[PDB]
């Protein structure tokens, strides 16, 4: 039971899910991608370009996460991202029920 | 990961069991009630009798296909075989053959044979004719090539099950994308086209008349490869 | 996304541009931003009805799928004044008025969706707020005066001004005795 | 269908994202008055649109002479004016009825003499 | 299932996830007192019941019961 | 002790590639990986309790969370009215109104019932 004291939110972590699961199995999906050829290459400073991930390409890996993580992402969210790590963080950072 | 070692009044696979029959998982032992024990137990099916009744009275090994590649018997004497519908073609022949039994039997034994005609038109027409019988029409049980007439022969189902032959001229044949005939035939498509490969239609201009061709159908790689057809 | 399109008064060319694009303006975006905010919403609507659908033939998702991204990357390629392009962009906006479904399944995670604002959160000043001393203690004197400000009384949080004269006990002493002690001292 | 480009006569706010207003009507007090101090006197700062909008239909006015037949639909300012005087006479019209037929009929009916509903009527000595 | 649970002000009187110590005590006494009260007011209602006749019983029309017309 | 504990910088896939490793098959490797084995029991709060019960009834989930132990249920709380239960002003308002509740339900009682 709560008690009669005052208590206030605790925002423990900002991370609502484990940020390192959210980045493995975003990586692992990434690297299921028929442009992704080297798994180990990709770190979480890895720009989409450089991993290989095309414009076009990085659509269907996002649609992809969403269905995967059971969210919904935002273009403008999506194109502000810029690295994997911008993508986990945003992931894990997410309420899943907004 | 599973726990239920740790408690001692906890569900088993013995009390999974019985959601044997509701659930598929790999035999663990046979019940004195199956159909193979009963069949190793009881003496009788051992009889000679029992084990030449079930050795002939029987689908026989003779049909069963033996190889992966088939030549089937030509029609003439100077053809050769390129494509040929093993399942499919079968199936379509059965369905055609019950107008030989169940259209006399049910004239001769329903009480209302009028009923049954003003029942069947609406059903033939929605849910049935695109269904099964336009794609058996146009369906190709088999194909060779006369090459001294450089034709190809083309065998068909018909009404009652009926087979028949039809030539047709190599310059005449041509592909149909099927976008071109997908918004003509969306209903044909749409219930009744998935046994038939849907990129690899042809039809013969000079008589308008499509060709249909199973899925799991074999073809033949030298007859695909003759000069006629290349 | 706000998930937004039927409410608000949108138009049909609005609700339109809402669904291919993000925004409802798509000329300020440019061409990178259209293509591959065209080829998701193409995507998603596919998947919702070819995956998602009823009695969906995945061959036939696989087939459409491939078709488009290979209509996609050639759009990409494309220039952006070119009329090709344009018939592009025209073709798969009538896709999308095609596919468009009313009461399309809107995810619970984005805004104005059903279940998107059933809870009402309270904020820490909520959670502080204790004007009685039942569970955060309150002094007797009601704040802590600070620096360089008097010392007044916090407002009630009832002002009530249906107040009696002053109450004492029946029978109440209140002789002067400081001026009677120091008159009978003088004398 | 309504919508803002289209709509022509039918006025309602533009969908465009406009700044905020600069000036506005706002809440104003009678001199040395009395502050509202209920619930700890908590007074948080107004949001310009939300106050537009509270006083802009008490200052909203016509332009023009006659506008206001135009504004929205005539054919409904019409029957709207024209309200009362339909009452009036369907009015008439059902009195029609109740002369005809025998029933209660719109008139001041005396029949009590000047005597008002369970009053106290006595003499003095 | 449900939400997740969030803290809730102290002062605020609502009802979000409000669980009593002493609910049996308080449904005992609050059923038993209110079932006295229906009890009262079924028994002061069942005066004024009406019922028809049971199975065997017919309603004799010279009787008073029977219905009586209004009499100028 | 809310820190986080995420690798940054390093690879956290160890294959090489997709096709030339049987991944499909024997999926992925994990490389800097923290490993903890949680064996944390669902069911726990319906261990040794009877059938009929709110527990089993209707809260037998996986991971449901006693009321002793969840620290956000709520116990009655909060004020009836903006009133200072500590109030030090003689305030007659309360006690004038209800007066006037009292005066009136005796007159209804003593005048008007029956
Ligand atoms: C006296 C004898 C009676 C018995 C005989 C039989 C009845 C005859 C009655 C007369 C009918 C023909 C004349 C009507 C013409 C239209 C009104 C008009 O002139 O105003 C200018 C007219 C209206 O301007 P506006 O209202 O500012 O325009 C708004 C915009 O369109 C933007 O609009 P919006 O998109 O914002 O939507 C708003 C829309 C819709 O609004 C709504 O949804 C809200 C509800 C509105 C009212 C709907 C009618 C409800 C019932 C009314 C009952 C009245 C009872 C009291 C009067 C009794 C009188 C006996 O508002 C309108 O309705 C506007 C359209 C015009 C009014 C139509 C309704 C009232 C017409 C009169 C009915 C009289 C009935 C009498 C009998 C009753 C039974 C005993 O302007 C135009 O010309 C623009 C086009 C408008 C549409 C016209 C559609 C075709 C009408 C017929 C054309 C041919 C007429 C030939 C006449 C020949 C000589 C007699
Ligand atoms: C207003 C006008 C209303 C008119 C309504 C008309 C309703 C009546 C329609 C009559 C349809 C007649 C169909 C003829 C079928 C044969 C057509 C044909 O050539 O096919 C050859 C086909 C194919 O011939 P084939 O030469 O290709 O090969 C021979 C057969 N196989 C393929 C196996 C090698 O052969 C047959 O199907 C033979 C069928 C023989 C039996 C036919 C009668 C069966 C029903 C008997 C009565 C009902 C049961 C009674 C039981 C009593 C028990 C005591
Ligand atoms: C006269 C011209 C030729 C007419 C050909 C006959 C119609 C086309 C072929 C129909 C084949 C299917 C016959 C199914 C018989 C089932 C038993 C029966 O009720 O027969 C007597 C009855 C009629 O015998 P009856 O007339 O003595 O019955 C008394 C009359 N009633 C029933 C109306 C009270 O059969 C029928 O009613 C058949 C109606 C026509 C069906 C047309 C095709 C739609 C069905 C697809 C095939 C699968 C149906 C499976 C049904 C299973 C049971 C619900
Ligand atoms: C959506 C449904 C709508 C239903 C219709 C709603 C009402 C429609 C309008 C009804 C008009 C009724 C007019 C007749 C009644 C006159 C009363 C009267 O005595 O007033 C005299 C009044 C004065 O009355 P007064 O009060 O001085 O009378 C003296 C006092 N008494 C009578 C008691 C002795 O004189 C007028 O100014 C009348 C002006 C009339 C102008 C022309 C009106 C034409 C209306 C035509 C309507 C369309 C035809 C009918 C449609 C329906 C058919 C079923
Ligand atoms: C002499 C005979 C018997 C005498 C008894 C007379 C009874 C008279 C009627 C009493 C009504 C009491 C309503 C109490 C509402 C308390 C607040 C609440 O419920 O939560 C509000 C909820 C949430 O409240 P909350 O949780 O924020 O706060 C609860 C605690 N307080 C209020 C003290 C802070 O808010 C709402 O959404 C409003 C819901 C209102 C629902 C009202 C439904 C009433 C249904 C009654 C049906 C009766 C049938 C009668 C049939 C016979 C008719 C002749
Ligand atoms: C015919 C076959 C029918 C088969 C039905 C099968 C089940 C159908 C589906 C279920 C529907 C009913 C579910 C009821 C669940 C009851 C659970 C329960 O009783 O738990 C014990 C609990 C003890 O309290 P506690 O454990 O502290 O509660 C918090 C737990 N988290 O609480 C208790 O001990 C309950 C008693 C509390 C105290 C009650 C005090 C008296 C209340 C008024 C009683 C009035 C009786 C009037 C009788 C009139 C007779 C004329
Ligand atoms: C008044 C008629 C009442 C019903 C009569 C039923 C007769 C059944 C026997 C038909 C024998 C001839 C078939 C000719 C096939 C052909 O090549 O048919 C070719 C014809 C002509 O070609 P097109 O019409 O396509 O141009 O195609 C037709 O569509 C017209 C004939 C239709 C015959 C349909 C027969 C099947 C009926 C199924 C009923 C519903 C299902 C019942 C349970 C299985
Ligand atoms: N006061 C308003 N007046 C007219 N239209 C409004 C008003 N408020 C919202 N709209 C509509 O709301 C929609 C915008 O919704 P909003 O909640 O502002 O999110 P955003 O502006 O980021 O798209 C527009 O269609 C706009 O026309």
């Amino acid at each position: 039971y709560a008690p009669q004291k005052v208590v206030l939110r605790n925002e423990k972590s900002g991370y609502y899910a484990n940020p390192d699961d959210v980045a493995r199995r975003l990586i692992r999906l990434i690297s299921l991608h028929d442009k992704v050829q080297n798994p180990s290459a990709i770190t979480l400073k890895s720009t989409w370009s450089e991993i290989g991930v095309d414009p076009l390409s990085y659509v269907e890996i996002m649609l992809e996460a969403e269905n995967e993580f059971y969210i919904e992402l935002a273009d403008e969210d999506l194109e502000r991202f810029r690295t994997v790590e911008d993508a986990v963080e945003f992931i894990a950072r997410n309420f899943f029920t907004n | 990961g599973d726990i239920r070692h740790k408690f001692s009044n906890e569900i088993t696979d013995d009390d999974y069991d019985y959601q044997r029959a509701m659930h598929v998982k790999p035999p663990k032992e046979e019940s004195l009630f199956q159909l193979t024990n009963i069949l190793s137990s009881v003496p009788v099916f051992k009889t000679r009798f029992f084990l030449d009744f079930i050795a002939r009275n029987l689908d026989t090994n003779s049909a069963v296909s033996t190889s992966d590649f088939v030549a089937p018997p030509r029609v003439h004497e100077n053809s050769f075989f390129v494509y040929h519908s093993r399942e499919l073609g079968n199936v379509i022949r059965k369905y055609r053959s019950l107008e030989s039994i169940v259209l006399p039997g049910a004239l001769l034994t329903f009480t209302y044979p009028l009923f049954a005609a003003f029942v069947a038109i609406p059903s033939y027409y929605f849910m049935f004719n695109a269904k099964i019988y336009e794609m058996s029409r146009r369906f190709v049980v088999r194909m060779d090539v006369l090459p001294h007439l450089e034709m190809i022969s083309v065998q068909r189902i018909g009404a009652f099950g009926i087979l028949y032959t039809k030539l047709h001229r190599i310059q005449d044949l041509e592909y149909v994308p099927f976008d071109q005939v997908k918004e003509q035939e969306n209903y044909l498509w749409a219930i009744g086209g998935h046994g038939v490969d849907n990129q690899l239609i042809f039809k013969d201009r000079s008589t308008g008349e499509f060709f249909y061709f199973e899925r799991q159908g074999v073809w033949d790689a030298k007859g695909l490869n003759h000069p006629l057809l290349n | 996304s706000k998930a937004y399109y039927f409410v608000k008064n949108f138009s049909w060319a609005e609700v339109s541009n809402l669904l291919c694009y993000g925004t409802k303006y798509p000329t300020v975006l440019n061409h990178q931003q259209k293509v591959t905010r065209l080829y998701r919403a193409t995507l998603r609507r596919v998947y919702a009805h070819q995956v998602e659908g009823y009695k969906t033939d995945f061959k036939q998702y696989n087939e459409n799928i491939t078709d488009i991204g290979k209509d996609f990357n050639k759009m990409l390629a494309l220039k952006p004044e070119s009329l090709e392009l344009q018939a592009y962009f025209k073709k798969y906006e009538d896709l999308q008025e095609e596919l468009f479904d009313p009461a399309m399944i809107i995810d619970e995670s984005r805004p104005y969706a059903a279940s998107s604002g059933r809870y009402y959160i309270f904020d820490d000043y909520l959670l502080k707020f204790d004007p009685f001393g039942f569970y955060s203690p309150k002094l007797l004197s009601e704040n802590r005066p600070e620096e360089a400000m008097p010392f007044y009384e916090d407002y009630p949080q009832n002002d009530s001004h249906w107040n009696l004269w002053e109450q004492f006990p029946e029978d109440f002493e209140d002789s002067n005795a400081e001026r009677e002690a120091i008159l009978k001292s003088n004398k | 269908n309504y919508h803002y480009d289209f709509c022509g006569r039918a006025y309602m706010g533009n969908p465009a994202v406009q700044s905020p207003p600069k000036e506005f009507f706002n809440y104003h007090y009678v001199p040395d008055n009395y502050p509202d101090a209920l619930s700890g006197f908590r007074i948080a700062y107004r949001d310009p649109f939300e106050v537009q909008h509270v006083f802009a239909y008490e200052n909203w006015e016509y332009q023009y002479d006659g506008q206001w037949w135009s504004m929205g639909s005539l054919a409904c300012n019409v029957l709207f004016f024209c309200t009362p005087l339909f009452l009036y006479l369907i009015l008439q019209v059902e009195e029609l009825n109740s002369e005809k037929r025998g029933g209660t009929s719109n008139k001041f009916y005396h029949n009590n003499a000047g005597f008002f509903h369970f009053q106290i009527y006595d003499n003095k000595q | 299932g449900g939400f997740q649970k969030y803290p809730i002000p102290r002062y605020l009187h609502v009802g979000q996830w409000i669980v009593n110590k002493n609910w049996k005590w308080n449904t005992f006494h609050m059923f038993f007192p209110t079932a006295i009260l229906c009890f009262m007011v079924w028994r002061n209602s069942m005066i004024s019941t009406a019922k028809p006749p049971n199975y065997g019983e017919y309603v004799d029309p010279q009787s008073p019961v029977a219905p009586k017309a209004i009499k100028y | 002790g809310y820190e986080v504990h995420l690798v940054k910088d390093k690879n956290l896939i160890g294959n090489k590639s997709f096709k030339d490793d049987l991944v499909a098959v024997y999926g992925f490797t994990d490389v800097n990986d923290h490993h903890h084995h949680d064996e944390t029991d669902p069911y726990h709060h319906l261990r040794g309790v009877p059938t009929l019960s709110f527990e089993r009834m209707y809260f037998a989930d996986a991971y449901y969370h006693d009321d002793t132990h969840e620290g956000l249920m709520n116990e009655p709380h909060g004020y009836l009215t903006m009133d200072d239960p500590m109030d030090l002003r003689p305030n007659y308002e309360k006690s004038a109104l209800e007066l006037l509740f009292l005066v009136s339900g005796g007159a209804i009682l003593a005048l008007m019932l029956g």
